[PDB]
C-alpha cells in the first residue's frame, strides 16, 4: 500500500498539491473572520457593474511555429535512437 | 543607383557590365553592412519544368542549410525567375525564423517586367518575360561575364591572422547552355560539384566525365537524345560542345561529380569539405592557405576527413601558425579538435601566457554563471 503510494500515491499528493494551490489562488486575502467584508464588497462591486491571459496573434504564432519545430527534433531524435 | 524596395524593404542597386567588381563588392559589405562571409556557394540551375524529389529537396535544404546556420555563408542565386529559387529564399527565412545565411539576387535588367517604373524611393512592385520574385531582401540588378568576374574576385580577397574566403559552384539540373557559364568557370580556378542525379545537363555531365575516350564525336549526340528529347539539335551545333567537355574534362581535380540516392549517408557538408580540400590539393602546399578549409572543419565538427586529408603529412606544420585555430577550437569548446592540434605539433608550454589566459577568460559566454560571478566581484 506504501509501495503503492511510493508511486500511485505520491503522484496524488503532488495532485493534491495542485488542487490545493489553485484553491488558496482563489482566496481572498481576508481571513475567515474578516471576509464578511471581501465578499460584501465583491457583491456590492458585481451589483455596481492570470492562466486565462491569451497574447496576440503575432506573438502567438510564433510561439506556435517553435513549438512545431521542438516536435519535429523530437520525432527525428526518436527515429535516430531506432 | 541604389534604391530600396518597402514591401520588408529590400535594397537593390542597378549595375552595368563590364564594371569593376572590387567597387560592387566594397559598395555591398559597407552600404548594405553584411558580415564578412566564411563561405560563397553559387548556384547553377534554374528549370521550372522539372520538380525536385523528396531525396533532393530533403538532404539538399534541411539538411544543408540548418548545418550552415552555425556559420554562415552566401547564396548567389538567380531572381526573377520561377524555380527553387523561392523555394530556397522561403526556407532561409523561415530557418531565421526559428552567424547567419543570406541570399543575393542577381539577374538582368531586360528579362524582368515592369522595369521602366523600377527605373523610374520604393518603386511599387504588385506583380500578378518573367516577373519579379519579393522574398530575397538584395537586388544586384544588370550576365554571366559579371557572375564569373565576381566569383574570381571573391576567391582572392584575403579577408583575415590572413585567411582566404572560399568559393564553389553547385550546379542542378541546367541548360545546356550553362555549358559555356561552365567553360570559363574551368579557368577560373573555383572548384565545381556536380549532382549526379539532378536531371538536367547534370545527367550527361555527370555520365560522361569517366569513358575510355573521353573524347565524345558522337556519344555526346547520343546522350543528348537520350535526354531531354523534345528539343532536336543541329550536328554542327553537337561538333562545338563536344570540343567544350573535351576541355573541361581536361582538369578532373576542380570539379567533383557525386551522387546522393544510391546512398545518403554522406551529408552535404561532408561531400563540400572534401570537394574544397581536393581543389586546394592542387594548388599549393603552403601551410597558411589550408587554413580557412581547416577552420570550416572546426564549425562542422569533422575531425575524421581533417586527419585523413589535411593532416596527411603532406602540410608541414610548425607550432608558429596554429595558435589562432587553437583559440577558436578552445573557445568553442571542441575537444576532439583540441588533442589533434596538440599532437599534430602546437605546444601548450608555450602557447599559454598570462595575456593569453586573460583573453580566454574575457571570452566566458554573457549568459552563463562565472561571467555574472566576476562582474558582480569587479
Ligand atoms: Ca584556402
Amino acid at each position: 500500500t506504501f509501495q503503492v503510494v511510493q508511486g500511485n500515491a505520491d503522484m496524488f499528493w503532488k495532485f493534491q498539491r495542485y488542487h490545493l494551490i489553485v484553491e488558496y489562488h482563489g482566496r481572498p486575502a481576508l481571513a475567515p473572520p474578516f471576509i464578511l467584508l471581501s465578499h460584501l464588497s465583491l457583491v456590492l462591486k458585481q451589483v455596481f457593474r492570470h492562466l486565462e491571459r491569451d497574447l496576440p496573434d503575432p506573438v502567438d504564432q510564433k510561439i506556435i511555429t517553435w513549438e512545431t519545430v521542438q516536435k519535429e527534433n523530437f520525432l527525428s531524435t526518436m527515429e535516430k535512437r531506432r | 543607383c541604389k534604391g530600396e524596395v518597402n514591401f520588408k524593404r529590400s535594397k537593390f542597386v542597378k549595375v552595368p557590365s563590364n564594371v569593376a567588381p572590387s567597387m560592387l563588392f566594397e559598395l555591398l559589405l559597407t552600404e548594405w553592412h553584411l558580415p564578412a562571409p566564411n563561405l560563397v556557394v553559387s548556384l547553377v540551375g534554374e528549370e521550372r519544368l522539372f520538380a525536385m524529389k523528396s531525396w533532393l529537396r530533403d538532404v539538399l535544404r534541411k539538411g544543408l542549410v540548418k548545418a550552415a546556420q552555425s556559420t554562415g555563408a552566401w547564396i548567389l542565386t538567380s531572381a526573377l525567375h520561377v524555380g527553387l529559387a523561392r523555394h530556397v529564399g522561403q526556407a532561409v527565412r523561415d530557418h531565421s525564423l526559428a552567424v547567419r545565411v543570406v541570399a543575393i539576387g542577381m539577374a538582368s535588367l531586360d528579362r524582368i517586367l515592369h522595369r521602366q517604373l523600377l527605373d523610374g524611393t520604393p518603386i511599387h512592385y504588385p506583380a500578378d518575360l518573367c516577373p519579379l520574385d519579393s522574398n530575397l531582401s538584395h537586388f544586384i540588378l544588370v550576365l554571366a561575364e559579371l557572375q564569373l568576374s565576381l566569383e574570381k574576385h571573391i576567391s582572392q580577397q584575403r579577408t583575415g591572422s590572413s585567411i582566404q574566403i572560399p568559393v564553389l559552384c553547385l550546379l542542378v539540373n541546367g541548360d545546356p547552355s550553362t555549358l559555356e557559364r561552365m567553360s570559363r568557370a574551368v579557368e577560373q580556378a573555383a572548384p565545381w560539384l556536380i549532382l549526379a542525379g539532378s536531371g538536367g545537363i547534370a545527367d550527361v555531365l555527370a555520365a560522361l566525365v569517366g569513358q575510355p575516350h573521353l573524347l565524345v564525336p558522337q556519344v555526346t549526340e547520343k546522350q543528348f537524345r537520350e535526354k531531354f528529347p523534345s528539343e532536336c539539335f543541329s550536328w554542327e551545333a553537337i561538333v562545338h560542345w563536344t570540343e567544350l567537355l573535351q576541355n573541361i574534362a581536361a582538369h578532373p581535380h576542380l570539379l567533383t561529380v557525386y551522387d546522393f540516392e544510391q546512398e545518403g549517408s554522406e551529408d552535404l557538408d561532408t561531400v563540400i569539405l572534401k570537394a574544397l580540400v581536393k581543389a586546394c590539393k592542387s594548388h599549393s602546399r603552403d601551410a597558411q592557405d589550408y587554413l580557412d578549409e581547416l577552420k570550416l572543419a572546426v564549425a562542422w565538427d569533422r575531425v575524421d576527413i581533417a586527419k585523413s586529408e589535411i593532416f596527411n603529412g603532406d602540410v608541414e606544420w610548425k607550432s608558429c601558425d596554429l595558435e589562432e585555430v587553437m583559440t577558436d577550437a578552445l573557445v568553442s569548446n571542441k575537444p576532439d579538435f583540441v588533442r589533434l592540434f596538440v599532437d599534430s605539433g602546437a605546444d601548450m608550454a608555450e602557447f599559454l601566457t598570462y595575456g593569453r589566459l586573460q583573453q580566454l577568460y574575457h571570452s566566458v559566454s554573457p549568459k552563463s554563471l562565472l561571467f555574472e560571478l566576476l562582474e558582480r566581484k569587479h
